RNA sequence: UCGGUUUCAAGCCGAUGGAAGUUUGAGGCAAUAACAGGUCUGUGAUGCCCUUAGACGUUCUGGGCCGCACGCGCGCUACACUGACGGAGCCAGCGAGUCUAACCUUGGCCGAGAGGUCUUGGUAAUCUUGUGAAACUCCGUCGUGCUGGGGAUAGAGCAUUGUAAUUAUUGCUCUUCAACGAGGAAUUCCUAGUAAGCGCAAGUCAUCAGCUUGCGUUGAUUACGUCCCUGCCCUUUGUACACAC
RNA sequence: ACGGAAGGGCACCACCAGGAGUGGAGCCUGCGGCUUAAUUUGACUCAACACGGGGAAACUCACCAGGUCCAGACACAAUAAGGAUUGACAGAUUGAGAGCUCUUUCUUGAUUUUGUGGGUGGUGGUGCAUGGCCGUUCUUAGUUGGUGGAGUGAUUUGUCUGC
């Protein structure tokens, strides 16, 4: 098995990584950079005053028989 | 509109038959997705439609939605000639 | 100097078919090679050729 | 699909967006808190927190079916992978976008700024 | 007549999808929204503001 | 923490320690009352007015927004020898990137170049990418005068984007080689990895950065003060101001 | 609130000490003006002038010279089956391969045409009719109410000498 998991919050990132390696030892056998998109704009919805800039961002968070098909029942994606 | 007969009824059956509409807000698309007619076409017999009654819309980020209202269900008897009440579109066809 | 409509002069109905000894369907002018030209239509005579009235894109038949 | 997640979860929260300021825009005046997207297997559920909530069955049947087949037409979902699952909102007393709802429709009918702000 | 939209890309292809507005778009990431709009909607889109 | 300090205090100053001692450095957030500030040219937000077929709707063709006696605001590039050029060494970080599809492009050839081409990897901590960036660094050439500083103006030719380059889109090649010999009165910004020098990615984007939003590379001088000017705050004070000096 | 009134306090959008400059030159770009068929337009101190993310060949496009179309919903009266409407090869046409308008006589089938209303769109106007947002006052520490206290009252105390 390999899986590769990601979201932008982190709680139910997490809740399932660890309800993973405790599916691991499910009869007793067997963090990527965070990506930060930045959408930089002016505050004015015209053009007047002072010229003020407002970034903006996402974050984007990334991880990694019988069994295998009732483990997958967030972005949930294995291969 | 300039549209004959076999065109304002070109879907007089999708209307009754599937119940709603959907069409991003573009004359001159005039290849509607999901439909045989220009785009133009459906938007302005919904127009008709709708200012007649028997069908609302709703706009939400340009994509024209429809819907038909009750007194639709007998308006489509008239010239769109089936079996009074013999069927509808939100009746039983998959889960109803 | 406005614009202007269009005329599209109407004539009394179709000008044309003809009984013979009342009575029979002695016909004329002619017809198309389509049958999108299929009996509904048989061809225009305006001026150096027989057009269609259905056809008016393609099929300029003549004989 | 074939989207790098980047342009693809920007595109989940489009879809998120879009669909929700429909939602405000179609049933403000039936009481309409958020909407919550269950990205979950096989169906896309979409929970509708909603402040009054038999707006969504019609004749019986004949309105959350009405909007199920409309969602996808415009979002090009083959039919039936699209759950619309109608909640009902926690304490709607809770929400300020219901209230302003509760409100606009309020004043709209002639009753006094002070009478129905307070 | 066929001489109708017989015109094409570029803004003149481009609009946001909110208002039809071929001016400022904001198209990193392909959301394809006015500045204007995408400041209002940005807050449930997924932008948050830190810092 | 230890001392010095306070005026009992609140605190302030020094030191040792520490990755860290200016709220540790920098930001996001940010009240009440206001402005006839700006935006109906972002909204399928909108009151009223005007227009609605010879249309102020819309589309199409073509021009303009660039137009040049002149004044001004933001900037780019330079007057050089702490330099220009030629080899040579060779070091970042923030980022973006393709299937109802042609994005980021390595490697192979062709071309002096711009660029051309047959493969190629990557939906991206994988591939483009160690983004072998630029300033910078080692070695040489030039020799003080408009010079090999400077590259404006213009000619001729080759390419690329695009239905379409003319009023040069941009890139390349050769040629032409202007003012400018450190900027008057004025005036902007700035206290630490900051100023300034240097480039890079992202927005834009078919093509076009002298713009902006960021990121790192090289890395100082000078203050750790005052109320002189400009000016904010808090009292007290005077007023014939209240559309408020 | 204001003071070329006093007492404190505090800022490199203040100075001081200095750096780097800008102001001069050439070109980039924005504003004015002149020019023009039009050179669309908004903004004029800070808080207009590489600002409207405004780097415009078409589009954008709001301006200028012309040419199409209705995408004029729905109601009524009209037309209407002995033709409502719609359309078109080629030429005359025109930038044009455009049947806009004419020649021509064929289509087409109640679909829309004529008219009265009544819609609709509108980068048309009014930011001095609005919403939302934004800039600014104001980067500074400031603002309010309950209760009691003062005053006939507007008001005040709270919200303070000093550190
Ligand atoms: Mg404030
Ligand atoms: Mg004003
Ligand atoms: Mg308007
Ligand atoms: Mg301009
Ligand atoms: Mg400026
Ligand atoms: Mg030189
Ligand atoms: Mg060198
Ligand atoms: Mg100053
Ligand atoms: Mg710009
Ligand atoms: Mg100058
Ligand atoms: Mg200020
Ligand atoms: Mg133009
Ligand atoms: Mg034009
Ligand atoms: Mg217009
Ligand atoms: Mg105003
Ligand atoms: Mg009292
Ligand atoms: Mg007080
Ligand atoms: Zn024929
Ligand atoms: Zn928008």
């Amino acid at each position: 098995i390999r899986i590769t998991l990601t979201s932008t919050k982190v709680k139910q990132l997490e809740n399932v990584s660890s309800n993973i390696v405790k599916n691991a030892e499910q009869h007793n056998l067997v963090r990527l950079p965070t990506k930060v998109l930045k959408i930089s704009t002016r505050k004015t919805p015209n053009g007047e005053g002072s010229k003020t800039w407002e970034t903006y961002e996402m974050r984007i968070h990334k991880r990694y028989v019988q069994i295998v098909k009732r483990i997958t029942q967030v972005d949930v994606e294995v291969v | 509109m300039l549209m004959p007969k076999e065109d304002r009824n070109k879907i007089h059956q999708y209307l009754f038959q599937e119940g709603v509409v959907v069409a991003k807000k573009d004359f001159n698309q005039a290849k509607h997705e999901e439909i045989d007619t220009k785009n133009l076409y459906v938007i302005k017999a919904l127009q008709s439609l709708t200012s007649k009654g028997y069908v609302k819309t709703q706009f939400s980020w340009q994509y024209y939605y429809y819907t038909l209202t009750e007194e639709g269900v007998e308006y489509l008897r008239e010239y769109l000639n089936l079996p009074e009440h013999i069927v509808p579109g939100t009746y039983i066809q998959e889960r109803n | 100097k406005i614009k202007h409509k269009h005329k599209k002069v109407k004539l009394a109905v179709l000008s044309y078919y003809k009984v013979d000894a009342e009575g029979k369907v002695t016909k004329l002018r002619r017809e198309c090679s389509n049958p999108t030209c299929g009996a509904g239509v048989f061809l225009a005579n305006h001026k150096d050729r027989l057009y269609c009235g259905k056809c008016h894109s393609v099929y300029k038949v003549n004989a | 699909a074939l989207i790098s997640k980047k342009r693809k979860l920007v595109a989940d929260g489009v879809f998120y967006a879009e669909l929700n300021e429909f939602f405000t825009r179609e049933l403000a005046e039936e009481g309409y808190s958020g909407v919550e997207v269950r990205v979950t297997p096989t169906k896309t559920e979409v929970i509708i927190r909603a402040t009054r909530t038999q707006d969504v069955l019609g004749e019986n049947g004949r309105r959350i079916n009405e909007l199920t087949l409309l969602v996808q037409k415009r979002f090009k979902y083959a039919p039936g992978t699209i759950v619309l699952y109608a909640e009902r909102v926690q304490d709607r007393g809770l929400s300020a976008v219901a209230q302003a709802e509760s409100m606009k429709f309020k004043l709209l009918n002639g009753l006094a700024i002070r009478r129905a702000a307070y | 007549e066929n001489v109708w939209f017989s015109h094409p890309y570029g803004k003149g292809s481009r609009q946001c999808r909110v208002c039809s507005s071929h001016t400022g778009l904001i198209r990193k990431y392909g959301l394809n929204i006015c500045r204007q709009c995408f400041r209002e909607k940005a807050n449930d889109i997924g932008f948050n503001k830190f810092r």
